[PDB]
RNA sequence: GGACCCGGUGAAAUUGAACUGGCCGUGAAGAUGCGGCCUACCCGUGGCAGGACGAAAAGACCCCGUGGAGCUUUACUGCAGCCUGGUGUUGGCUCUUGGUCGCGGCGCGGCUGGGGGCCUAACCCUCGGAUGGGGGGACAGCGCUUGGCGGGCAGUUUGACUGGGGCGGUCGCCUCCUAAAAGGUAACGGAGGCGCCCAAAGGUCCCCUCAGGCGGGACGGAAAUCCGCCGGAGAGCGCAAGGGUAGAAGGGGGCCUGACUGCGAGGCCUGCAAGCCGAGCAGGGGCGAAAGCCGGGCCUAGUGAACCGGUGGUCCCGUGUGGAAGGGCC
RNA sequence: CUUGCCCGGUGCCGGAAGGUCAAGGGGAGGGGUGCAAGCCCCGAACCGAAGCCCCGGUGAACGGCGGCCGUAACUAUAACG
RNA sequence: GGGGGAUGACCCCAGGCGGUAGGGGAGCGUUCCCGAUGCCGAUGAAGGCCGACCCGCGAGGCGGCUGGAGGUAAGGGAAGU
RNA sequence: AGGUGGAGCCUGGGAGUGAGGGCGCGAGCGAUAACGUCCGCGUCCGAGCGCGGGAACAACCGAGACCGCCAGCUAAGGCCC
RNA sequence: GAGCUGGGGCUAGGAGUGAAAAGCUAACCGAGCCCGGAGAUAGCUGGUUCUCCCCGAAAUGACUUUAGGGUCAGCCUCAGG
RNA sequence: CCGCAAGGGGUUGUGGCGUGCCUAUUGAAGCAUGAGCCGGCGACUCACGGUCGUGGGCGAGCUUAAGCCGUUGAGGCGGAGGCGUAGGGAAACCGAGUCCGAACAGGGCGCAAAGUCCGCGGCCGUGGACCCGAAACCGG
RNA sequence: GUGGUUCGUGGAGCCAUGGGGGAAUCUGGGCGGACCACCGCCUAAGGCUAAGUACUCCGGGUGACCGAUAGCGCACCAGU
RNA sequence: CGGGGGGAACCUGGGGAACUGAAACAUCUCAGUACCCAGAGGAGAGGAAAGAGAAAUCGACUCCCUGAGUAGCGGCGAGCG
C-alpha cells in the first residue's frame, strides 16, 4: 500500500501572474501590476526595474500594487494630467 | 436552525400612508375622527412608518414603528389593543 | 403538485423580492481552520448567480 | 484540527476573563508550560492572556 | 438407389432493386454498379465449386453498462440455529462462605452475593398390563431480554485512468522546461519538491557590508583563527524549484506581539465554489523624538465541501405560562 | 508392503486460577423543578455469563516439511566441517 | 432594412438565400362539435377509376367512366392525424 | 481615428451536440516511421460546402449552388485525337 | 443381478432428488412453469411521421465509482431596450 | 394516337453527363446495417402542479367545495382560503428601514411602475409518459 | 422490546401492546408532548347506533365515444 | 332454533415482498402497495371523547373542499409529508 519510482512523470500544475491593466488606460484603485501576491502595492505608476527605465500609466487615483520585486514597486507618483481641477 | 416541531407566536404588516390612502377609502366608515381596524387587507394590525401620518385619527391596533406613532403624533392618536 | 429539496431551501437560501437569492459565506471554518483571524472576516453571505436557478426554482412557491 | 500529537498542538488563552479567547497553533517543541500574552476580550479592551488550555 | 428424360403432385429460410464479365487502379483502404481498357450476340438444361465479403444466429473470444445470475474465504451487514448470564408458571428443608455499611479486629447487626445436599407437591418424562406406581425435578423444556459464535444461509459491494482488459503504474497540491514569445493546452512528455514548520526566521527602532582569491602568523601543512589588500553580491534567505533581491528579505542588539476585533473602497484568476490583494475608516495597543511601519513570516506548496456530533462564551428559541431537556448564534 | 518429520498460526479438545467484558444488582455523588415533604433522571466503587486473551494436549484435522560458504575428491555435491 | 404603401400592390438597391442536430415564423390535406339572422344530392352523397386549368407547395377545382346511399360546412373550435 | 456599413451589448424563453477527422505550419512523443496519436495557429468536412479541376478521388487549386435547357466574359485548369 | 420390468402410489420444483457432471425434474432447470408486482429499471440499441420560410451549430474547457453519460461555461435561436 | 389540333401524348436508336435508399457514423456506393411485394395498425400525448410568452377582464385582482336553478336542460348566488399590499433577520424583534457591530464602512432592500385571474402555447417536476426491447428479482 | 403517528432511536409524548413487577374509587385517576410547580381539560380498563362518503354484476339515461385488424379480445350454433 | 357455500368491484381486520428511485447499495422508497387469508355488509369503516387545543375557545363519528405541499420526519440525500 504505497507509491513507486524510477517513474519520474510528475506533471505541474496551475499558476495565473499578468500586468493587468497594462501601461497607461482608465486607472482604478485596483490590482495594479502583478508577479507577486502578498504584493505591497504602491504610488500611481512603476518605473523600477532589473531593466533600467520606468513605466508611466497615465492613470490615478488612490494606489495600486506591486509584485515583491520584478515590476518594480511604485512611488514615482504621476496622478496623470486627468487629475487637476474638474 | 428549524425547530423539532411547531410553536410559533403571531403578529402582522400594516403601515402608514397605507391607510391614509386606501384608508382615505375607508372614510366610507369609521374614517372621520378614524377609529381604525379595517377588515380589509392584512391581518394583525401593525403600522408602518414611511409617509406623512394623517387624517387625524385614533387607531386600535397593535402597534407601529418610531417615525409612524411618532408622524401620528403630527396629527391623531395612538390605541393599542386588549392591554398594553 | 410539488415541493422543493425543502432542504437547501432549510440551510442555505431564501429570496429578496428583488427575484434574488442568497446563503451565508461558506469559505471554510466551522470544522478545520486553527488558520487565522482576518480570515474569520470571512463569513458574511454569498450570492451565487447563473445555477440560482436550478434553486430558487426547485424552491419556488413558498420561499 | 488535523489532530497530531506531534509537536503539532492547537491551543488558545484567555482574557483574564475580558471573557473568552482567540485563535493560536503551537509546538510543544519548546517551552512547554510556557504561553502569555496579551489582547482585548469582549472584556474592554487589552487583558493579560495565557494560553494553556 | 437417387440424380437425368415422362406423366401426376408440388415446399421450404434469404432476399431494397437489379438487364451483375475480366483487368489494373481506386474509394472507408480485399468492388459485376466509379476511371481507363479488353474481350463481349439472345436464352437455356446436365455439372463444378471460386466470388457475389454467400445463408444460419442483432459472436458465445473481446472490451464497455457505477447490467444479471451461480459457488467461494479473515469481503459488509444481518438472519436462521447453537452456547449464554438475569426473569417467569421454577415449591420445601438444611449444610455454607463472600461483600457491605453501621454499632489487619473479632462479637453483632440489616443488607446481599456464591454455593451442597433427598426431597417435591409445577414441570417433563415414565411405564410396565388402569387414572397409580416409577424416574428426573425446579431440569428443564418452554417466554421474555443478554451476549456469542454463525457463508448454513439472504442481500449489496469489489472505482478511473488504460494510445486492447489485466499485471505494471497513477490519481492533491508547490516549480522548471513543453506554452511557439499576453494570458493558456493534451500526452502513461521531461526532471523535482509537499500534507512541514518557526513561539521567535513575529512587530518595529537601532547598527552590519557575502561568498571567494591573494599575502602574513598560534595551537594550524586540505579545510580555520587574525591582520592587510581585490570584489554588477558568484555568497545570503529552515525546507524543491523558480523570481527576488544587500537599498537587503540578508547578519546583531533594544524594548514589543497587531502571529488584532469591527471592516473593507476596489481588483487579480473564475463556468462552481474557491483561491488571492488591498489603501483607507473606528476601538485598542507597540516601535520610534518624530515622518511612519505592524492586521505573523521574501514569496508561490504546509490541503478540504456541507452536513454527523464535543467543548468555552450567548443568556436569541424554549412547543399551557415559571423553568430545564433540547435548539438556534459565537 | 508401508505409512516418518514439525502444533510457532488455524480448527478443535481440555483448563478456567488470573485480565477483559452485556444485560443486571448495587450505593458514593451530581442535576432539574421544589416555599417544603417530595418528584423525575445522569449515576458509579464493587459483585457479575458465555466468549476472547493466557497454559497445555492435539496430524488417515487444515496445513507446512531451509538457505549459502568450505573440505578427501589429480575433475564433481559428497565421509566430515 | 428602408423611401410613400389605399386594403391590395407598385418602384429602387442594399442585400443575401447551400445546410443535418437544432431554434423562431407560415401554410396543407385527415375524422369530428358549431349549422357565429350556414344546408347541396337519384338529371348521385362518398369512396373508387382517369386527366396537357388553379398553387412555390402539402392540395385544390373541374370534366369523362363507377356505385348505392349521404352529409358538406363560407368560420372559429377540437384532436387516437 | 475610422473609411465601414452591418456586426456589437444587456435582460430574458427555447436548444443541441459534452467523443471528429483531414491539411499547412510551430512544438511533443514516436525509429523526426504510419492514412499513428498529442497540443497549438488558419483552413478544411460537416451525410451535402451540393459544382469545376486533378482520369476516376469528401476532401488538395478555383467556387459559394433562390429559379430561368437550345446568351456573353473569365478562374483554376487546358487546347494533335 | 447394486438385473430388466408392468400396475398401484410418495416426495417438487431456492425446494426436490442425485452410485453426483451442477446432472434430471413434461423435450434448452447453474435455480422449473402460468397468472400477479408491471407497461419493473434499461447512460445501450433501434424506431421516431405532411409541406415550406429564416438563420445558422459543436466534436473544446472545468468537476465527476465521471469518462461512448452529464452539470456549468463556450459556440445557436427568438422577444424587448 | 392528335375529345383541350401546326402543340402535345407513348415508345425509345443513338449519344451526353450520371454510384441506389434508409439508420448509426471522422468518413459510406456501399461489402456496415435496415428492408422480398402490396394494403391497413403503428409511436412527443393527458392530468395536477410550476414555468416564461402571449389574448384579454378589473388593479387590490381571483376562485374553491357546495347550496339553489335546470327538452335546450340557463347559470346565478357561495367569501375559509391563496398569490401581490414593505421587507430585513437564525431569532428576539424592528420596520420604509434594517441586520454585523459598538460603528456612521458594507450586505439585503426602499425607491410603488403594482399584479392578478383566465385562455391559448415553448418548457420544467411527479407521473408507464416520446414508442416497443432483454438477461433477472419478488407473490400465489 | 416492537407498532401506528409527520417522528427513521432521537430533548421524543399520547394511544396500542410482546415480557416482569401488579395502584387508587371524586381532594380518586390520565391528560395539555423529558421532567416539576401552578393552571386548564377530561372522566377511561364493556356494549348498540340509521343518515352524510366508496363500489359497479345488474336496469336506464347520455356521448366534440367507436365502426368491423377500431370498440370488451369476443355484433351472435366464441372464452368456443 | 342459527350456520356454513357463493359472488366482477368495493369494506375492514389477520399476515404481508423484492424490483425501481436514492443515477452503487446495507438506512430509505415503491407500501402497508401487489398478493394470500378470514370475515361483516349492502355497504361495511368508524362512532357521544382518560378528545382537541389554548381566544378560559371548541365539542360525536364520517366524508368533500381548505388548512398545506405549510409545522415537520431524514446516510437532513432521494423522498416522505
Amino acid at each position: 500500500a504505497h507509491k513507486k519510482g524510477v517513474g519520474s512523470s510528475k506533471n505541474g500544475r496551475d499558476s495565473n501572474p499578468k500586468y493587468l491593466g497594462v501601461k497607461k488606460f482608465g486607472g482604478e484603485v485596483v490590482k495594479a501590476g502583478n508577479i507577486l501576491v502578498r504584493q505591497r502595492g504602491t504610488k500611481f505608476k512603476a518605473g523600477q526595474g532589473v531593466g533600467m527605465g520606468r513605466d508611466h500609466t497615465l492613470f490615478a487615483l488612490s494606489d495600486g500594487k506591486v509584485v515583491f520585486i520584478n515590476k518594480g514597486k511604485g512611488a514615482r507618483f504621476i496622478s496623470i494630467e486627468a487629475a487637476q481641477t474638474e | 436552525f428549524k425547530r423539532p416541531q411547531k410553536v410559533q407566536e403571531e403578529a402582522a404588516t400594516i403601515d402608514v400612508r397605507e391607510i391614509d390612502e386606501n384608508v382615505t377609502l375607508l372614510a366610507a366608515d369609521d374614517v372621520a375622527e378614524d377609529v381604525r381596524d379595517v377588515a380589509d387587507d392584512a391581518d394583525y394590525v401593525k403600522v408602518l412608518g414611511a409617509g406623512q401620518v394623517r387624517h387625524e385619527l385614533t387607531l386600535i391596533a397593535d402597534d407601529f414603528s418610531e417615525g409612524a406613532r411618532e408622524k401620528v403624533e403630527g396629527a391623531g392618536g395612538s390605541v393599542e389593543l386588549t392591554d398594553l | 403538485p410539488k415541493m422543493k429539496t425543502h432542504k437547501m431551501a432549510k440551510r442555505r437560501i431564501k429570496i429578496t423580492g428583488t427575484g434574488k437569492v442568497m446563503a451565508f459565506k461558506s469559505g471554510k471554518r466551522h470544522q478545520n481552520t486553527g488558520k487565522s483571524g482576518d480570515e474569520i472576516r470571512g463569513k458574511g453571505k454569498g450570492f451565487v448567480l447563473a445555477k440560482a436557478e436550478w434553486a430558487r426554482m426547485k424552491l419556488m412557491l413558498p420561499r | 484540527a488535523k489532530d497530531g500529537p506531534r509537536i503539532i498542538v492547537k491551543m488558545e488563552s484567555s482574557a483574564g476573563t475580558g471573557f473568552y479567547y482567540t485563535t493560536t497553533k503551537n509546538r510543544r517543541n519548546t517551552q512547554a508550560k510556557l504561553e502569555l500574552k496579551k489582547y482585548d476580550p469582549v472584556a474592554k479592551k487589552h487583558v493579560v492572556f495565557r494560553e494553556k488550555k
